[PDB]
């Protein structure tokens, strides 16, 4: 399972069990070219997020409801969704992924 | 160490 083996190599779930993860399967420039196309409110009301114009193709991470450390178990979903990062720094680059729509 | 933009492009990256 994709899932199961980057979140393992990625050191995600070496120590514990994520329950939710994003893959984004773009370039990283073409990620961080993100921090200066449509801002938009984050879910917390803040508002140094962005969405990107177009799609993008990502996999979503789930894990299972019998998952338990140390036996995580997760559900891949590949599909192609607009992004949603929130930007901080110099240069201005995503620092967390807010949502994909 | 490891920063926050560091952090994203481990845990969210795959090009």
């Amino acid at each position: 399972n994709y899932c199961n083996q980057m979140m393992k190599s990625r050191n995600l779930t070496k120590d514990r069990c994520k329950p939710v993860n994003t893959f984004v399967h773009e370039s990283l420039a073409d990620v961080q070219a993100v921090c200066s196309q449509k801002n938009v409110a984050c879910k917390n009301g803040q508002t140094n997020c962005y969405q990107s114009y177009s799609t993008m193709s990502i996999t979503d991470c789930r894990e299972t409801g019998s998952s338990k450390y140390p036996n995580c178990a997760y559900k891949t979903t590949q599909a192609n969704k607009h992004i949603i990062v929130a930007c901080e720094g110099n240069p201005y680059v995503p620092v967390h992924f807010d949502a994909s729509v | 160490k490891e920063t926050a933009a560091a952090k994203f492009e481990r845990q969210h990256m795959d090009s």
